[PDB]
């Protein structure tokens, strides 16, 4: 606090605020397209030869 | 062919990989024309003074 002498009047003090923040999201979309050739080849649990 | 194996060894059947074609959802539209030369699976194809189905190659006077 500010020191005065006491016949004097004073001193006004300043102030301050505030400030504000915004955000968005961002969007994610990925996909697969399923044709019959990621069919049709056997996979792994299926037995050899015959099907 | 004639005589089966006895003995232990080893082997690989083999590997498999996919192909994926496709990358988006447009309509797809097929026709069959008739071939001038010889034409791989998935080449790019273009069409001669004939009407015949070359495939592309550019540069070409």
């Amino acid at each position: 606090a500010p020191f005065v002498a006491p016949n004097v009047q004073g001193r006004v003090i300043k102030e301050s605020g505030y400030n504000t923040k915004t955000f968005k999201p961002a969007y994610v979309k990925p996909k697969h397209v399923i044709d019959p050739n990621m069919i049709i080849p056997r996979q792994p649990g299926e037995a050899l030869g015959t099907g | 062919t004639s005589l089966p194996n006895y003995l232990a060894g080893n082997g690989d059947l083999g590997s498999w990989e996919p192909t994926q074609i496709f990358a988006g959802e447009a309509d797809i539209v097929t026709e069959g024309g008739a071939a001038g030369a010889d034409i791989e699976i998935y080449q790019v194809i273009a069409k001669n003074a004939a009407g015949a189905m070359v495939p592309h190659d550019p540069t070409a006077t």
